[PDB]
């Protein structure tokens, strides 16, 4: 979709505003997936 | 991901090899220096931070197009 | 200090200490402090001024807020970079990321709980140093400390180890990749080609030009469509030699 | 649920946070990981009256 | 009884210190020894008021506690990286395995058989058909898409069903 | 095993497979004391539970038109591995 243009790549220190801007959401759970249904759990890292 | 699959689409339809993506490589960098709290943005010429994606109605645009 | 003068100060441990001392920092007074210190005189003391003037002056110039340097919110990379796989025997295998990030939620999840609680200063705390263990394990894992092991004794890598070394992301997965359209085999010697020839094994021909086989047997009629031509050329059908 | 800092710029040397307070790499050592108390503010008018 | 939970304090403190070397020697990893203590530091703290052997009897009720839950959830063994094999391994058991390039692009390709015998169907029935069977919209949405009444739908349903059955009879294609 | 939308089996009886290249099957789909197995060729036949959304959108026409069974497999036979 995108040929590259990029004329430069810039880094700085990120904020918590930052990292909660990318987050599509906040892990609460210490629990991957179901054992059983091998379904990731809810608000777990594989949520 | 694109660029392999349209240049096995030329190949197999006798056409010229396409122009070239991005690599997933670069993506997974700067997924990696997010993860350590830096804050990596590509910038274009304006000085514009780029968002990084791919059109989700291409492949639905060609399937359903191959239908009728 | 806090049973008699309790009310004349404020002071506290752990991170939120720092962050304090950096929300009632002043950057452009130790700024031109520091610039003045440095430039009256030459010596020792001169060196510590220019050296704490050059991240001092770093900070004031580039805009980035020093609050930076403290997190109250750790990001959480998606996890087709950190997968988890089950294997041969009903075992799974994780990234050591997953682990990593399981015991900061935990630990973080604990200090939470005591909070709420109102456990001892000296229990919250263990829980808070804990935390900050935990992060540091997740970000630079044995950079301070003993580094977090997984079975066997094994240090767990951390997110700063995909970046380093030869085997990380940078030189291995960046600077050089694995590919299509290639092939290996031993080598024997050649004597009968020409000096711009190759003997090439013909299945090792016949599977690195495959789609160009394909194309052109759809070409001729050996094949009715494409599929039928990757049925063929899987097959070795005897067509496959002259075109190839 | 409370406050930590960013080992980079901690431990890595020279001490990053260290050099912008002027803390000793040591003392920030100690306030960070609960070995020790810091004063976070002072208030000179109450003090001196 | 505030001041109960003081005495607590003192008294619990310095056992707790010793207690750490009860749970390192259980869990054999020294972070797990240190989350282990602080559980059972809260165990305790919350139930104090209820009642050192008492607190190592907590402890390794928590720690066999932990156990049990380990039991139920699913076993992982960290890794530092995933091999290719372990990849194609647990490809060989999943609903979708590991596609290539050329399945990705011969995937993509016309049918040239189940096209052929769509374009034989009038363009009604075939977009009823397409709108119905292939997409998945509910009938009434499909009256709505295409402006025509119910029965007009439906019956170009059945009809492009049926003519659609006879145009091809085929187990797998 | 048990996948996520439930068990696999192995059996003889594998979609869009002729008769021909099952022959050295036998009822369980398992290959027969010797069998001359060459490059491709199937060992033990297996299917694994499919999704729906998986299907392609010609295999989901077929599926609705006549009516197919609601068990979808995809084909995970062992096979011969290249140069075998």
């Amino acid at each position: 979709l995108d040929v590259n243009f990029f004329d430069e790549l810039r880094i700085g220190l990120a904020t918590a505003e930052d990292i909660r801007q990318w987050s599509y959401g906040e892990v609460k759970k210490p629990e991957t997936i179901n054992y059983r249904t091998l379904k990731p759990e809810k608000d777990g890292l594989f949520c | 991901t694109v660029g392999r699959v349209k240049v096995y689409e030329a190949i197999v339809k006798g056409e010229n090899i396409p122009e070239p993506g991005i690599p997933e490589s670069f993506k997974v960098l700067l997924k990696e220096l997010q993860s350590l709290c830096l804050n990596v943005e590509v910038l274009s010429s304006d000085g514009a931070a780029i968002e990084l994606r791919e059109g989700e109605d291409e492949d639905l645009e060609r399937a359903a197009a191959n239908l009728g | 200090l806090v049973d008699r003068y309790g009310e004349y100060f404020t002071g506290a441990m752990g991170a939120e200490s720092i962050q304090k001392l950096i929300e009632n920092f002043d950057i452009d007074a130790e700024a031109e402090s520091l610039r003045d210190v440095i430039r009256n005189g030459k010596g020792q003391k001169k060196l510590r001024a220019l050296k704490r003037l050059k991240v001092v002056a770093a900070f004031q110039q580039s805009g980035n807020s020093p609050m930076g340097m403290v997190l109250d919110a750790v990001p959480v990379i998606p996890p087709e970079l950190r997968p988890m796989v089950q294997l041969d025997g009903g075992r799974f295998a994780t990234s050591d990321l997953n682990d990593l990030y399981r015991r900061v939620i935990n630990r973080n999840n604990r200090l939470k709980r005591l909070i709420d609680l109102g456990a001892p200063e000296i229990i919250v705390n263990n829980e808070k140093r804990m935390l900050q263990e935990s992060v540091d394990a997740l970000f630079d894992n044995g950079r301070r400390g003993r580094p977090v092991t997984g079975p066997g004794n094994r240090p767990l890598k951390s997110l700063s180890d995909l970046l380093k070394g030869k085997q990380g992301r940078f030189r291995q997965n960046l600077l050089g990749k694995r590919v299509d359209y290639s092939g290996r085999s031993v080598i024997v010697v050649g004597p009968q080609l020409k000096l711009h020839q190759c003997g090439l094994p013909k299945l090792m021909a016949l599977e690195l030009f495959k789609p160009f086989v394909m194309k052109r047997l759809v070409d001729l009629n050996h094949a009715q469509n494409i599929k039928s031509a990757k049925r063929m050329v899987e097959r070795q059908r005897p067509q496959v030699w002259d075109v190839l | 649920a409370a406050p930590v800092t960013h080992i980079w710029y901690f431990k890595g040397v020279p001490s990053r946070l260290g050099y912008l307070l002027d803390l000793a790499p040591k003392d920030l050592e100690k306030i960070i990981y609960f070995a020790a108390y810091v004063i976070t503010s002072v208030d000179e008018e109450m003090r001196h009256n | 009884d505030e001041e109960l939970t003081a005495r607590f304090e003192r008294d619990a403190i310095p056992l707790l210190d010793q207690l750490y070397g009860g749970a390192l020697r259980m869990t054999r990893n020294p972070a797990d020894a240190e989350d282990l203590l602080q559980e059972t530091m809260v165990k305790a703290y919350a139930g104090f008021r209820s009642f050192k052997a008492w607190l190592y009897r907590i402890l390794t009720n928590t720690y066999i506690n932990s156990y049990r839950k380990k039991q139920r959830q699913p076993a992982e063994y960290p890794t530092e990286q995933i091999t290719d094999w372990q990849l194609a391994s647990n490809a060989e058991h999943s609903s979708t395995g590991l596609r290539s390039a050329e399945v990705e692009a011969l995937e993509a390709l016309p049918d040239t058989e189940i096209k052929e015998a769509l374009q034989a169907l009038p363009e009604e029935f075939r977009m009823a058909v397409y709108y119905a069977d292939v997409e998945g919209f509910p009938y009434k949405e499909i009256a709505e898409i295409m402006d025509t009444p119910i029965g007009t739908v439906m019956s170009r349903l059945h009809r492009g069903r049926r003519q659609l059955r006879g145009l091809l009879a085929d187990v797998a294609r | 095993r048990d996948t996520k939308l439930g068990a696999e089996e192995i059996t003889r009886d594998i979609p869009n497979i002729s008769d021909e290249v099952l022959a050295d099957l036998d009822e369980r789909g398992i290959v027969r004391i010797g069998a001359e197995v060459r490059d491709g060729d199937i060992l033990v036949g297996k299917v694994t539970p499919k999704g729906e959304t998986e299907l392609t959108p010609e295999e989901r026409l077929l599926r609705a038109i006549f009516g197919e069974k609601a068990r979808e497999v995809r084909d995970t036979s062992l096979k011969v591995p290249h140069g075998e």
